[PDB]
């Protein structure tokens, strides 16, 4: 086994900021990790390259992945528009946890969030499937452009993304 | 209608 490493190169108003890399827990959350991996490479025909982080709430999390509507309403998985919660074995234990954003039970699509804090209230409601491997400083930097209701000061995009390992 | 985790502020 070797878990995928995927990266996002973040751009703020078109100007590249830095890279955040993630290890995806494919050995424990295989279907959720494969969905994020294939959307990072774009091998199915659509994906994250170019999408923005539409919702950033400082001290909580940074959310993105809505590559169809760019506002929290769209996105689709490689499986169909929505797929089921695979399991809840992993918890939201601290900053850097990568988890599925959803609109209730069994509504996984392509949106995801990166916790910048331990968020125990999300356990059992959002499937954790990865963690930041390097670039946590870039995540902290992204936070400064968010607001209490999640709106961003600047246009935060995924300039490029793909799979390293 | 908009997806995503519920914020601390939405809870209190």
């Amino acid at each position: 086994m070797v878990n995928p490493t995927v990266f996002f190169d973040i751009a703020v108003d078109g100007e590249p900021l830095g890279r955040v890399s993630f290890e995806l827990f494919a050995d424990k959350v295989p279907k959720t990790a494969e969905n994020f991996r294939a959307l990072s490479t774009g091998e199915k025909g659509f994906g994250y390259k170019g999408s923005c982080f539409h919702r950033i709430i400082p001290g909580f999390m940074c959310q993105g992945g809505d590559f169809t509507r760019h506002n929290g309403t769209g996105g689709k998985s490689i499986y169909g528009e929505k797929f089921e919660d695979e399991n809840f074995i992993l918890k939201h234990t601290g900053p850097g946890i990568l988890s599925m954003a959803n609109a209730g039970p069994n509504t996984n699509g392509s949106q995801f969030f990166i916790c910048t804090a331990k968020t125990e209230w999300l356990d059992g409601k959002h499937v954790v499937f990865g963690k930041v491997k390097e670039g946590m400083n870039i995540v902290e930097a992204m936070e400064r452009f968010g607001s209490r209701n999640g709106k961003t000061s600047k246009k935060i995009t995924i300039a490029d993304c793909g799979q390293l390992e | 209608v908009h997806a995503g985790p519920i914020a601390p502020g939405q809870l209190r």
